[PDB]
């Protein structure tokens, strides 16, 4: 209750919220090197007999 | 190497064998990882009791 | 600037100032000018004749140093008072 | 009906006042009506709409009104005259209390009273207004007003935590209205606005009120930044006359985000990453406070990407937040792998979103990052690495321009490497051992020092409410 | 407005000007004072030199802004 | 040590206010 | 009870394009007459988007045959007197049948009302047991770990050992479910030496389970012991394609075969983690840590390498060797470079000094932080 002046008055500045504005308007990073793996041992393969 | 009984280094692009018979690194950081680890808990505890303030 | 400040002086203007703070060779400066003006050229001008230290920035900031001399080179084109800061720029 | 609500709500306001008003009068007890006060606030919005709001009329009335009668008046004017027999003289329950103020000795203007009854009812009046919405006519009447009459004043410590609360109202009320419709006139009183937070903070730091400096600080620091002067900011916060004494941690957390920006485009993202880290330690993590942490979440995102250093992937994923940060998961895949594609169809996407916070504005410079974060990595993998090799990779155009790229990086030592034309390789200067060197010990030196730190903290604050206690009486 | 046009006119080198800009920056030394903080040690030199004849003017800016900012000591 | 004198301040705050409480009903 | 994993794990080969057409539509034959037999329509109505109104029919005259015999069945043995017993095995009885056909919602109002009346408390176990399996059913984790809580609940007031060997298997499936394996390599082991089995899913799924986990969590030494010694694996031999394919990939990595190495790794994707539903999630993150491994023990052996004789001796490429070595390194698990220029592939390995000092600072930032958090509030109070 003591916060509640502070914390209601700093929100006005940012006005609203954008959180729900969003919608209306609208291996973490890699990739999976199995399907890559795949295709290369082919390759290696037809050359490696060749040889 | 993997065993452990020599641990050392093959060279694959000359052709030397380095052999290192050096043990182990400090077990004073060692025996710090653990008073740290209870600590961490301990402080979380201490604000569980802490909360009769809230 | 009168009127609530637009005039096609506006643009060639604040090209020439820009560029000076880039012949002085304070970037921290030319960032801090360039904060300045964002709220009214935000769309208002876009990019005309103030392109041309906004290029020329960018390449530097990469570390770009040869499309830097490649775009001053070119600007012996355009020369028409624009020289007063080229020369400095080749040092 | 309309004669019990009125009174009743005005009852309520009357046992909050009472206990302010009693508390300022015998000694100083500064802080404790501040804690009352903003539970006031709360407490007020909430009644306004059940039980009329003509209830203030009938309070105005009540007790003396020196110019609060013809404020009342205006604003009972702008949302159509409202008649019950709300003509003055309506309520009258001082009754010769001297709690209630003494009747015949106000009146008479031997004895004066009020003073910090003023303060109050335009507080009230202010809060109102807001609730309502009552734009145009009003704020530039009521701003007209408050101003001259607290600089009538010689307020003390206790009127002094009051006005820094008319101040937040002044400020946001002449900016909802700007927001609303451009006009010029809107520009002649922003000019008037800028002047009088000026003059009222050097009055304010001779009380040196911890309340009142932190309000106006936070509001000053924003205003310069919506108009872009870098100068007059880095001037204003060399002082550092903001206290940490007592004041609440969310107007620190504000003053803290805005710093971060200050100091990113000026090119220290170092300190920036430092400063965003602490605004959302301060701010309590609220419903409340979600518009605050929502903008912190961004900006900290940005300062990561500005340095070089990719933020915690996590970041974006566990957020319950996570949808407004789905431009910033688009700008570190880009960022990352040094697509430069990628990276300029990401910003024309989101460029809308973007513009809204004027974060396009740092994008345009987080397309140098794209190509200098994606050489660190490369020089960390293949530490001699042919200019050859880099180009085909990344696909930069050329030898000669990937060379100078990285020529300037090692300048200001980011990369940490070194080029060797004559041999045609970059060779990664790194090889650790750096355990043997004298720098872990500056690192260790400071963390000491930040525990110390700790240590005091904790023992002077500690001890405050004892004192209270053991001069109380007790059982 | 801004104090850029009044910074603008102490470098003006012609003596008319720097007087003139003297006035104008002192109505507005109580109104703002945190943009010529910057460019004290120019009004300083001002002050200093015994050509100008609003000379004791302008170590008055100096003292205002001085006491506005809380530096005290540099006021008085 | 800062938590726990923390608590018995608080505990306090309790028995002083019932003393001034109950002085008045017994009066 | 039982049937009800039988079918959802043919009809997942069904869903998926992934698999073979050949191998898709033996799982066609196999699923279709259970469909119409253990009358599964309301888990089928979503399946069946997602890869007669006779099977209704049936579903309504089973639901009402089996709903009906079940409901007097109740109305007769309230009567009959035995009032907390006899009330409850029936209640049970008409859960059984929600259960064959597949609708969670309604075997948990009947199993309620088993649960009111107090009865054996063994069996109580069992029946907080068996809402659990539905969890693994629709295959929902989030409704597997809910429950398992209430069983956990009951097992150490009933002191049953019994039942106490199936919530290994079962707490084995949540973990093994999520991509957290270090608990669930720990697990699963256990469960191959105590396996105690009352309506539960084949001995099979254990076997290939433990080898999957005990590959990714374990270090060299102790997959030796525990997996490639394990009595009961070898004991079982390779019988099932399934189990045959992952156990070619553990003999390879410990024997340090190298050639057949990497065309196991195709095999054990094509065979073992995509056809599996609780490791298809994590085929993905398999693979990426076992191909870390071959090279981060190689690394440990030789200081210097040549890219050819790496790259040779798996039997991939330079090329295709190098690009999959960058990816891999920003992770710091293999502390190697790439020398394009000389062609050699050097060891950087920091265990020294410095090593052990990083590891310790970041413990103590972590601490740093929340002394700060704690301390702020409290003192503003």
């Amino acid at each position: 209750t003591k916060k509640k002046n502070e914390e209601i008055n700093k929100k006005s500045l940012e006005e609203d919220d954008e959180f729900e504005d969003f919608p209306i308007d609208t291996d973490d990073v890699e990739v999976d090197d199995d399907f890559t793996n795949e295709l290369k041992a082919e390759l290696d393969r037809y050359k490696r007999e060749n040889q | 190497i993997l065993d452990k009984i020599f641990y050392g280094v093959l060279d694959q692009g000359n052709g030397w064998l380095y052999v290192y018979e050096t043990p182990n690194q400090d077990a004073t950081y060692d025996s710090a990882l653990e008073l740290v680890g209870q600590l961490n808990k301990v402080v979380d505890q201490l604000f569980e009791k802490a909360s009769v303030l809230y | 600037n009168h009127k609530l400040s637009e005039s096609d002086k506006k643009s060639k203007l604040i090209s020439l100032y820009l560029l000076n703070l880039l012949s002085q060779n304070n970037t921290t400066k030319f960032h801090s000018e360039l904060q300045y003006l964002d709220k009214h050229i935000k769309n208002l001008e876009d990019d005309s004749l103030l392109s041309y230290p906004i290029k020329l920035d960018r390449w530097l900031m990469e570390g770009s140093y040869q499309k830097a001399w490649d775009l001053l080179q070119s600007g012996s084109q355009n020369i028409s008072e624009f020289d007063s800061f080229t020369d400095i720029l080749k040092s | 009906l309309h004669h019990s609500e009125k009174k009743y709500a005005e009852e309520d306001q009357v046992q909050e006042l009472l206990k302010v008003l009693n508390e300022i009068s015998k000694t100083t007890l500064t802080l404790d009506p501040r804690y009352i006060w903003r539970s006031l606030k709360d407490l007020s919005s909430l009644r306004n709409q059940e039980l009329l709001n003509a209830e203030t009329l009938c309070f105005t009335v009540n007790v003396l009104y020196p110019d609060s009668s013809s404020f009342k008046k205006n604003l009972l004017k702008f949302i159509t005259s409202n008649h019950k027999s709300s003509v003055p003289g309506s309520a009258e329950l001082r009754n010769s209390y001297p709690a209630s103020f003494y009747s015949v000795n106000t009146e008479k203007k031997t004895i004066e009273v009020t003073a910090e009854i003023n303060c109050f009812m335009h507080l009230l009046v202010q809060l109102f207004l807001w609730d309502s919405k009552e734009l145009e006519q009003l704020v530039e009447f009521n701003r007209k007003v408050v101003i001259p009459n607290l600089l009538c004043y010689y307020n003390l410590r206790s009127l002094n935590l009051i006005n820094a609360k008319l101040w937040f109202y002044i400020y946001l009320s002449h900016e909802t209205l700007a927001r609303s419709s451009e006009e010029i006139n809107s520009d002649n009183q922003n000019i008037i606005l800028r002047s009088t937070m000026m003059k009222f903070l050097k009055i304010a730091s001779l009380k040196h009120d911890n309340e009142t400096k932190a309000m106006l600080i936070n509001l000053i620091l924003r205003d310069f930044l919506n108009n872009g002067e870098v100068d007059s900011a880095s001037d204003f916060i060399s002082k550092l006359e903001y206290p940490h004494t007592d004041v609440s941690s969310s107007l620190e957390a504000r003053y803290f985000f805005y710093l971060s920006k200050i100091n990113a485009i000026q090119l220290d993202y170092s300190t920036a990453n430092e400063y965003i880290i602490a605004a959302i330690r301060k701010a309590p993590h609220n419903s409340k406070s979600l518009g605050f942490l929502q903008q912190s979440n961004k900006l900290h995102c940005c300062i990561q990407l500005l340095m070089g250093d990719i933020p915690e992937l996590s970041f974006f994923h566990q957020s319950n937040m996570q949808k407004s940060l789905l431009p910033y998961y688009h700008l570190t895949k880009a960022v990352k792998l040094g697509d430069l594609k990628k990276f300029t169809s990401t910003i024309t996407k989101y460029k809308q979103l973007l513009l809204k916070d004027d974060t396009y504005q740092l994008c345009v410079r987080l397309r140098s990052n794209v190509i200098k974060t994606g050489i660190r990595i490369i020089s960390l993998t293949y530490k001699k690495i042919s200019l050859r090799d880099i180009c085909l990779k990344l696909n930069l155009d050329s030898e000669q321009t990937v060379e100078y790229m990285v020529s300037r990086a090692i300048r200001d030592g980011v990369i940490e490497a070194k080029i060797n034309h004559e041999d045609g390789f970059i060779e990664t200067t790194e090889l650790l051992n750096i355990y043997d060197s004298e720098d872990p010990q500056q690192v260790f030196d400071e963390r000491i020092k930040f525990a110390n730190q700790l240590h005091d903290e904790y023992l002077v604050s500690m001890r405050y409410p004892e004192d209270k206690k053991t001069q109380q009486n007790e059982k | 407005t801004t104090a850029a046009p009044l910074l603008a006119l102490l470098r003006e080198n012609q003596d008319s000007v720097k007087t003139y800009a003297l006035e104008s920056i002192n109505n507005v030394v109580d109104q703002l004072w945190s943009e010529i903080s910057n460019e004290l040690p120019d009004i300083e030199a001002l002050y200093d030199d015994d050509t100008f004849s609003d000379r004791e003017m302008a170590a008055l800016i100096a003292s205002k802004v001085y006491y506005n900012l809380g530096e005290y000591e540099s006021a008085v | 040590e800062l938590m726990v004198i923390y608590i018995s301040n608080l505990v306090r705050s309790i028995i002083a206010f019932d003393d001034l409480i109950e002085n008045k009903i017994q009066n | 009870r039982v049937p009800n994993y039988e079918v959802s794990e043919k009809a997942f080969l069904l869903t998926q394009s992934k698999v073979s057409i050949e191998q898709r539509k033996e799982a066609a034959e196999f699923v279709l007459a259970k469909i119409k037999e253990e009358e599964m329509a309301p888990y089928y109505k979503y399946l069946c988007e997602e890869y007669d109104q006779e099977l209704y029919n049936e579903l309504c005259k089973k639901n009402e045959s089996k709903i009906k015999e079940l409901n007097e069945k109740i109305q007769k043995l309230e009567e009959d007197d035995e009032g907390e017993l006899e009330q409850a095995q029936a209640w049970i009885n008409l859960g059984e049948y929600y259960a064959q056909i597949g609708d969670k919602d309604n075997a948990e109002k009947t199993l309620g009302k088993s649960l009111s009346k107090a009865i054996s408390t063994g069996a109580k176990i069992d029946v907080m047991l068996t809402i659990a399996r539905l969890g693994f059913f629709y295959n929902d984790q989030l409704y597997v770990k809910e429950k398992l809580e209430a069983v956990n609940s009951m097992i150490e007031k009933g002191g049953d050992w019994e039942r106490r060997n199936r919530y290994k298997t079962y707490y084995g499936i949540h973990c093994l479910a999520v991509r957290n394996f270090k608990e669930a390599a720990k697990l699963l082991v256990d469960s191959l030496a105590t396996f105690t089995s009352i309506e539960l899913t084949s001995y099979e799924s254990i076997a290939t389970y433990a080898s999957v986990t005990g590959l990714f969590t374990l270090e060299r030494t102790d997959l030796k012991s525990k997996v490639i010694d394990s009595p009961e694996l070898l004991s079982l031999i390779s019988t099932t394609a399934a189990l045959q394919s992952i156990s070619s990939l553990t003999i390879s990595l410990y024997a340090s075969d190298y050639a057949s190495y990497f065309p196991y790794l195709l095999e054990t994707y094509a065979n073992v983690l995509i056809p599996c539903k609780y490791l298809n999630r994590h085929a993905d993150f398999f693979v990426r840590e076992m191909r870390r491994k071959v090279y981060a023990q190689l690394l440990e052996s030789y200081k210097t390498l040549s890219l050819k004789s790496m790259a040779s001796a798996f039997g991939v490429s330079v090329a295709f060797l190098d690009n999959d070595l960058g990816k891999f390194i920003p992770n710091k698990q293999l502390n190697c470079v790439i020398d394009r220029v000389n062609g050699i592939v050097e060891t950087n390995r920091p265990d020294n000094k410095n090593a052990q000092y990083h590891l310790l600072v970041k413990q103590g930032d972590g601490l740093l932080t929340k002394l700060q958090k704690y301390g702020a509030a409290v003192r503003l109070t």
